[PDB]
Formats: C-alpha cells, structure tokens, sequence
C-alpha cells in the first residue's frame, strides 16, 4: 500500500465500515473476556513494587500519578521487548522529561535508581488445542 | 487496522487474531467493492500512462542510437531488460504518487535502480554503465535532469544520485466517470449525479 | 496472451468481475484458515534472530522497524528459494540501498556479517489424502 | 491473476489453488462473454488481412519468378513451406500488435525465423539462403527494407537482422459494429447506441 | 474442409456458438479437475532440474524467467514426442535465438550442454473402465 490518500478516502473508508466494525466488536468481546487478565498483572506487578516507595518516600496524594505517568511509560517500553541497552539511554531521556514537568531532581535520582526491579507484564492466555 | 498501543511480540496472538476476524473480512470486502471500483477506475490510468511514455521514449532514443551507425545486436532490450528498466520507472510512479520531496524521491528511485540493477544484468552481455546512460537519457527526455551516476565497484552496480528529482508530470485525478448512455437517457443534470 | 492492451480493456475487466472476485475471496477465507501460520513461522524466526542484536545492540524504538525493512527484504529472497551465489551480490547491494536512506555503516557491516542465520520459511499446511 | 507477492516455489499449491478455484471459473468465463465477442470481432479482421496480404504478395513475387523462365517444379512452396513463411509473418503481427520498437520487432521475428526456417526445412529440397531471399522479397513489397541476413553455418539455418523493421501497416481498431437491420429498424440514434 | 474462407463466417461461427461452448467449458471443468496435475508433474521436474543450476551458477532474480523461456520451450518440444535427432538441431537454434535476446554466451554453451535431463512430462489420468 501507499501512504499518501486523500481526506475523502478515510472519511468514506470509517463511515461505510461502521456495520462490520461493530460486529466484529461484538466477538472482540468474547475475545477481551480470557485476554482481560493482563489488567490484574499489570496492576498487581506495578502496584506492588510502587506503593511502598511511594508510600514511605513522602510523596503526597496527587503527584502519585505523575510518578505513574513515568513508571507506566518505562513498563511499556520494557514489554515491548527492550532490553538494557535501550534502557541506559531511555532512563535519562524520561528523566528529562518529567524533570521539565515539574518534579524535584532529589526525588528523581532515587527514583531512576529505583526502577529496575519493574519488569515485562503481558501474556498470552488462549492456547490452539486443535483436539 | 493494527492494535495501535504497543508492539507485544508474540507470533500466536498473531495467527489467533487473524483467525478471530476472518468471519469479518468476507462481509467487509464486499462492502469495500462500492469505493474499490471507482478508485481503481482513476487509479489504473497512471501506470497505463507511464508505461506506454516509457515505451515510447525508450523506442525514440533506440532509433536514435541506431541512426547513429550501430548495430541492432549491440542493443538488445528485449524483453526483460524493459522489464528492469520499467521496475525502476514504476517505484518513480509510486514515490511521485505520494507527496514527497525532490530528493527523497531522488534517493528512493537510486535504492530501487540498485536492487534492480544488481539482480538482472548479470550475465546478459548489457555493462552496468550502458544502462545508467540509458536511464540518464530517458529521464533527459522526461523531465530533463539526468541524476544518477553508477559505478560497478564491487560485484553488483551500486546506483547513487547526484541532483534531485521532480515527480511524475502526470495526475491522478478523483472524478467520477459516467457511460455516454447515461448521460444521454437522462432527463435532468440531478438524475445523472442523483 | 500478448502485452499490449488499451486502458478500457483492464477497467472493463475489473468492473465486471466483481461478483465472482467476492464469490471467490469467500472461499478463499476457508483457504486463508490454514495457511495463515505462515505468519507465525515467519515472525518466529525473524524475532527469535533479530529481537537479541537490535535489543543489545543499541539501537533505539523506531529505528527498528528500517532494519526490519532489510531484514525481510533478505528472507523474501530466501524463501523464494534463491542460495548463496546470488545471496553474496544481494547483500552488498541491500548494504549501499539501506546506507542510502540514512543508515550507519558501522551497524551495516555487522549487521550483513550477522544476517546468514536467517532462512526460508513457508511451507505448505494442505495435503491431498484421496482417501 | 498471480498472487503476486513471492515466487514460492511449489507444485503442490499450484495444483491445490486450481482445484480451489475451478468452482468460480466456470462463472467468470460466462460473465466474460459481453466483451469476449466484440474484442474477437475487431481482433480477427488483423490476421485475416495479414493472411491475405502473404497470399497475394507470394503468389506475385513467385509469378515474378516464374516470368524469368524457371520451372514450377524448382519452386513447390506448396503447403507447409507456406505455412513456414505465414508463422513468421504472423509472429510479426503479434510484436507489431504490441507497442513494440522498430528493432525489438525486428530481432523477435529474426527470432522465430531462426526456428522455424530450423525445423521444416531439413529434408525438403529448399536450401535456407533461397527461403531468405524469398522473405526479403516479400519485406521489399510490404516496407521495402529487406532486413535478415542468413547463414547455414551449422546443420540448422540462422538469421540474424541487419536493419531495424516496421510494424504492419494494419490498424486493429475500437469499433462496436452494428447490424444494418439494427440500424434501420431503429427511430433515433440514440436507440442505436443505449 | 477448404481453407479459403471470408471473415464474416468465421465471426459468425464465433458469435453464434457462444451458448454451446459455454456450455461445454461447463463439463471441461469436470475433466480438468484430474487432468490439471500435468502442472504440478511438469513444474516439479523442471524445478528439480534448473533450481540448483540457476541457483548456484550465479543467475540473478529476473533473468531466471528467460532462463526458463528457453527450458520451457525444450520440455515442449521433448514431450510432443522429439527424440535426439531432432533436438541435435534445436539445440542450436535455441541458443541462436536467445542469444539473440541479449544472453551471454559463456552461459550458454553450459546451459545446452545441461539440458540434457529434462524430459517428457504430460501423462493420461482417466481410464476407461468398463465395469
């Protein structure tokens, strides 16, 4: 396929697929039933490497997201397959980042320190079975 | 379409989620056929276009080789040489067809001109060098720029540009073509969009 | 058949046979079930080889999928069976085709030194049995 | 249509997607039957003109030939050395149909000219040089350019071009030919065409 | 029959019989079904035979089709039944003629003195059967 299309072409491509795309929805929700579960990994694998840091560091209520928004980030840079000599560089690029956000850099060198103990979370969860 | 949030490289999700949506594909290209028609319709034109000029100018600058006093088993071209030499006008159609840069579409055409140029003219008595003057000359006909400049360094010829390329001079334009017999059996201008 | 045919003539054939094109891709999906693992096997090997060098070599997120440009470039012309007497012509040429869209050759020499451990993949999943 | 992704090289799958598809083949070539009939109707006329045209031109050279005092039995041309001579005459049609080059026409039919004057002239008391002679007279009445040079050099005949060749002086054309009773039973132009 | 005939009757044959052959590509279908593995015979003993040769000989990726131009016209002249006596000539005539094409000759006298192992390919696949 190319790449340059048209304004009308995509518009006439989402307007006339809006059957199919809602009955295929409809058995993506059968599919979302055994796939859902990479929720409770994801949370449960975040969580329990965050909350006592969080908890015992100090930070308050509010900013807590914040410190999500950057431990979320290097979570789907690592499952997505990225190994260490990605992440040397990656680390100090999101330090940039949330630094320029607003964060204290007292915070974020032990925090940076910190995150290395966060791993890949997604599974697959149907098997083929052709019995 | 893709999953848009994150690579997740895993080949059995893959096959799994194309086996998933098979029992949607055979209903959404048969809704796809109504668009798919007219877009090929104003689509065709332009490859049947540019390889007839590359027929014919090719044809032109032959003759003109051989009123020079050459021979015309010196100069073969027959059938799968057009063939290379039609490859690398057809990737100069599709880089044009998109809205990209001079040079870009220098650069993309001299990729392209390597490939192709490295596979099919090894052992067919046509020299690198013959054949890079000839791409010179067609494009000195078309649009008047000459670019690429060849060497045969290593074992394969390695095609690099020197200048920067304009497009296809050739549109590609959204109509929606009517038969004559509707034009005439109608009885008002809004029955014939209508 | 010869080559040369008018602008009319391909239209008029692709306009009219758009029943049976659609009556033929329906029976193409139950051909399309079992072939499909031509996917898997693809995407296999080529991860299985490449996930590690990209991963600790140093080579970023986005850049990834240019060396997967070259990459699948080499195993499409294995496994449209093609050996070593044209491999050795095709890998200089896809080094100064890919240095030419901005690569570094300091990655290209060994990156063409690495790519022989990629090879043919699709098989054939349909067998007879007249029985 | 080919599948027109990769070669892939197997047999098997060959023979497994005609069996797919002989279910849907037997529709299309009904469906193909509406422009089927009328591209055979303006196709045929090209062949049966060019048939005609070596008849008479043949049949003149050799009448030329028999006026400077030789005998009928010194040149039979009787039935399939004619059919020699239309083979090559009709690969000319075909190259000449395409959008082809002077000299890219010229060496194809050189081409089937080295085959077939190869195969059915071994045996049969007409030597290569004599059926050359004959064929460049034949081009010297159509075109007037008397192209191929021969040779006998091994145990089969060659011929190799010296000048580039034209297309046949036959256009095939678009018509959409109508009946004379369609056309006077009819009330209005229009009726004739929608 | 003669040979002598005008073009309106052979386009009137060809218009009026468009039902009936219609009708008979209807039943040849049928018949096609087993005698279409000519195709899988032929292109297997043809692979088998110029995929090493091409493939280590050091042939490029589009030239390969010219290649098989010239092998594919000498299994057609083997399998209308042309023995030695014949081919002792078309041999030579074939290599004229795509030398002509623009091939090298130095590839040429290797490849006609290789084409030596292709033979006959098309066989019967229906039986009568009486019973």
């Amino acid at each position: 396929r190319r790449t340059g299309i048209t304004t009308e072409d995509a518009i006439t491509k989402y307007s006339v697929k809006a059957k199919t795309e809602q009955t295929a929805y409809k058995n993506a929700t059968k599919d979302m039933v055994v796939q859902a579960q990479n929720i409770m990994n994801f949370y449960s694998v975040v969580n329990q490497a965050l909350i006592p840091w969080l908890n015992a560091h100090g930070v308050g209520g509010n900013l807590r997201i914040l410190y999500r928004q950057l431990a979320n980030e290097y979570v789907k840079v690592l499952n997505t397959k990225q190994s260490g000599e990605v992440i040397k560089r990656l680390k100090i690029a999101l330090r940039h980042k949330y630094w320029l956000r607003g964060l204290d850099e007292a915070m974020l060198d032990e925090f940076m320190d910190y995150i290395d103990s966060l791993k890949s979370t997604t599974t697959n969860y149907i098997i083929f079975n052709m019995q | 379409m893709a999953r848009k949030r994150t690579s997740k490289n895993d080949p059995l999700r893959m096959y799994l989620n194309y086996v998933r949506k098979l029992q949607t594909m055979g209903d959404a290209y048969d809704e796809s056929a109504k668009y798919r028609i007219a877009n090929f319709e104003n689509g065709f034109k332009s490859l049947h276009m540019v390889e007839n000029e590359f027929k014919q100018y090719l044809a032109n600058v032959i003759d003109e080789a051989i009123k020079s006093g050459a021979s015309p088993q010196d100069l073969p071209y027959v059938n799968e040489i057009k063939l290379a030499l039609m490859k690398i006008f057809t990737s100069w159609l599709k880089y044009s067809n998109e809205k990209l840069g001079a040079n870009e579409i220098a650069i993309n055409v001299a990729g392209t001109a390597t490939m192709t140029l490295t596979e099919n003219l090894y052992g067919t008595r046509v020299s690198c060098e013959e054949a890079v003057s000839l791409i010179n000359s067609i494009f000195a006909v078309w649009v008047g720029v000459e670019p690429f400049e060849a060497e045969e360094r290593e074992g394969a010829c390695l095609v690099t540009p020197r200048s920067p390329l304009p497009p296809v001079p050739i549109s590609s334009p959204t109509g929606f073509s009517a038969p004559i017999q509707e034009v005439l059996q109608a009885k008002s201008p809004e029955e014939i969009i209508g």
